């Protein structure tokens, strides 16, 4: 779900999000999304909101009080206005009972506002529930047509599968860097690997249950992960009363990864080798 | 046009060393990994089904239980589809898997499956189900039935995720469940998230065009999976070359304990034997008189908090 | 994509008869309701009459006898029968297919009467 194209589509009269901040939509993954598109007058844009009342809210489109999602509205004068009148847009003006949240009504039965039955034929005290939205280019900003899309994000017991794009960044190697691969976070050096992964397998583990090989998602390559060098620092020194000179031994560390001498114990700095 | 056509006979045979698959997506080399998962035990009851159509209802739906292992030595054209669900009607969501030469289509819809569904060869799916509504999944990909050769599949449904593993092993004159080992690679992973309790195997029938369907015989094998602990030996190239069932025989139990395929001479301690209870009994008092909780809980007036009222309750149920 | 075929319009003298026809091909999902609208010359658009999928009819003008709606279940088409034609119904007509999700519209038929 790329919300970036939604943001940059066009200037929007309203981009109001209930229950979720607009910035966190990309980084949050929802189970399902529902896009509800319709066209209403500019005055009725505010009626598409939880806890609101009106003709559109009661009889056309109702949102729950605990609705999680966003409502986006934008002007569509060039598309939904004609000099003769665009009568192709209709709204429900009369209904027996208020619409439940996320409910639609397509019945065209004549509204019965009187004791006498309407008998299915329009007449006195009987009115058509559906009225035409006579949009015109010269109408005031309150009455100009507006396209409204409501995004409803729902989470269920099923695993979530809808969210924003995953950044690729770049690939670096031969350096102790912080790596994040498909939620596997750590630090290491991603050198070349002679191992051959099976297409299904993404990770690789040592005998002692630790990750040692990984597969790159962007390009199907195998990288050997080696932890960054670490060791113990030991200080070689005579008595302080004798002198104040010291030498430092990095245990088990190659001398090129830190009066320098290389020994089997580690790298020695500050001491001179003699025969 | 649901027509009952197939008569089914059953025989019993040994599963031998089949029913293995890759349990996860982690590469391993030259190791011995022990995992608890739903598997088909070694040397178990496998049931051989022989379905015959000759040019009444005799194909009851086999329950899914904890999973299904399907095997077939027939060619890819004869066996074509699988039908999964709970009630196999339009009321509940259903899985239909159909395979042809070109590709394979897996569709999750509320199919109204027939009592004797089959694919009649163009190819017509209407014989399989009368109708399909409220459909929510379509998936098309490369077929997994390519052309003497055993084809093995295993189907699992865990936490709303449905898993299909498959493998093709050439088989000689030996019994269609031969010796040796063959790991089942994972093929299809689907987030369906519905309930499945019964399954049925589709059969391809060719119109006679002369008894409108040509007579045919199909032989397949059904095994069931249960929670077992298996020790698998990943090789140098991450291939499961061998495995042991941790609860088959005491020698396998020692192999499981020592995490090795070879056991030196000696006496090893493996587990503790204990005898399980047979049935449960409950002994309670003889009194039958109820107790007046209503008196406390519908009294008109209570006292103040500093003068709270207490009542002792005893000798009731 | 839905195509609503409109046919049966033209010039008819006073008191004549004709048969408008709308055939809905395309999506036209199962719980459909079909209707007819009227567009007088340079005026608003009112609803001629609506027929539902359960044969229930709701005429939105005191016009019974004038329009009669016939349903063709085999092809899911709707026919409007016009009789006793009088000059005040001279208007173009569009048929309205609500479907279930996205409603559609016709192309237009010229219905004219004068003497
Ligand atoms: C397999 O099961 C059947 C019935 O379920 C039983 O009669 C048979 O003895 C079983 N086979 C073995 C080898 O136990
Ligand atoms: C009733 O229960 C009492 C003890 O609660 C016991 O003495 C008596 O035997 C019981 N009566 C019967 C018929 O079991």
């Amino acid at each position: 779900a790329d919300y970036s194209v939604i943001y940059n589509f066009a200037p929007f009269f309203a981009f109001k999000c209930y229950g979720v901040s607009p910035t966190k939509l990309n980084d949050l993954c929802f189970t399902n999304v529902y896009a509800d598109s319709f066209v209403i007058r500019g005055n009725e844009v505010s009626q598409i909101a939880p806890g609101q009342t009106g003709n559109i809210a009661d009889y056309n489109y109702k949102l729950p009080d605990d609705f999680t999602g966003c409502v986006i509205a934008w002007n569509s004068n060039k598309l939904d206005s004609k000099p003769s009148g665009n009568y192709n847009y209709l709204y429900r003006l009369f209904r027996k009972s208020k619409l439940k949240p996320f409910e639609r009504d397509i019945s065209t039965e004549i509204y019965q506002a009187g004791n006498k039955p309407c008998n299915g034929v329009a007449g006195p005290n009987c009115y058509s529930p559906l009225q035409s939205y006579g949009f015109r280019p010269t109408y005031g900003v309150g009455h100009q047509p507006y396209r409204v899309v409501v995004l409803s994000f729902e989470l269920l017991h099923a695993p979530a599968t809808v969210c924003g794009p995953k950044k690729s960044t770049n690939l670096v190697k031969n350096k102790c860097v912080n790596f994040n691969f498909n939620g596997l976070t750590g630090t290491g050096v991603l050198t070349e690997s002679n191992k051959k992964f099976l297409p299904f397998q993404q990770f690789g583990r040592d005998i002692a249950d630790t990750t040692d090989a990984v597969r790159d998602p962007q390009t199907l390559e195998i990288l050997d992960i080696t932890p960054c060098s670490f060791g113990g620092v030991s200080v070689i020194t005579p008595g302080t009363n004798t002198s104040n000179q010291v030498a430092v031994l990095y245990q088990g560390v190659n001398c090129t990864e830190v009066n320098v001498f290389q020994t089997r114990a580690g790298c020695l700095i500050g001491a001179e080798y003699v025969n | 046009q649901c027509v009952n056509l197939i008569t089914r006979t059953q025989s019993y045979t040994n599963s031998f060393t089949r029913g293995v698959y890759y349990p996860d997506k982690v590469f391993r080399s030259s190791v011995l990994h022990s995992t608890q998962d739903l598997f088909l035990p070694f040397f178990s009851n496998v049931t051989w089904f022989h379905a015959i159509h000759v040019s009444r209802f005799d194909n009851p739906a086999l329950p899914f239980n904890d999973g299904v292992y399907f095997a077939s030595t027939e060619k890819s054209n004869i066996i074509r589809g699988w039908i999964f669900g709970t009630t196999l009607d339009s009321k509940t969501q259903s899985l239909l898997i159909v395979n042809n030469a070109t590709n394979v289509v897996i569709k999750v819809c509320e199919f109204q499956f027939c009592n004797d569904p089959f694919l009649d060869v163009m190819e017509s799916e209407f014989r399989v189900y009368s109708s399909a509504n409220n459909c929510t999944f379509e998936y098309v990909s490369q077929p997994f039935l390519m052309d003497k050769n055993l084809r093995e599949f295993v189907f699992k449904n865990i936490d709303g995720y449905f898993k299909i593993y498959s493998k093709h092993t050439p088989i000689n004159l030996e019994r269609d469940l031969p010796q040796g080992f063959s790991a089942l690679e994972p093929l299809v992973d689907l987030p369906i998230g519905i309930n499945i309790t019964r399954f049925q195997t589709l059969l391809a029938l060719h119109r006679s065009y002369l008894s409108g369907w040509t007579a045919g015989a199909a032989a397949y094998y059904v095994g069931y999976l249960q929670p077992r602990t298996f020790l698998l030996k990943y090789n140098e190239n991450g291939t499961i070359t061998d495995a042991v069932d941790c609860a088959l025989d005491p020698l396998s139990e020692t192999k499981c304990t020592l995490k090795s395929f070879t056991v030196e001479k000696g006496i090893y301690q493996t587990s503790n034997f204990r005898v399980q209870p047979t049935e449960s009994i409950v002994r309670f008092p003889n009194i039958t008189n109820l107790c007046p909780f209503h008196e406390v809980f519908n009294a008109t007036t209570f006292a103040s908090v500093y003068a709270w009222n207490r009542k002792r309750i005893s000798n009731c149920v | 994509q839905v195509q609503l075929q409109e046919s049966g319009g033209g010039l008819v003298q006073a008191g004549g008869s004709l048969r408008l026809s709308c055939a809905a091909s395309g999506s036209i999902f199962s719980p459909n309701t079909m209707g007819w609208f009227r567009q007088a010359l340079g005026k608003q658009r009112e609803g001629v009459a609506f027929i539902s999928s359960i044969a229930s009819t709701s005429y939105w003008l005191p016009v019974k006898g004038r329009f009669t709606i016939t349903r063709d279940n085999t092809k899911n088409t709707v026919h409007l029968q016009m009789n006793s034609l009088i000059p005040e119904d001279t208007a173009v007509y569009y048929c309205y297919a609500v479907d279930k999700s996205q409603d559609y519209w016709g192309q237009g038929t010229q219905v004219t009467v004068s003497s």
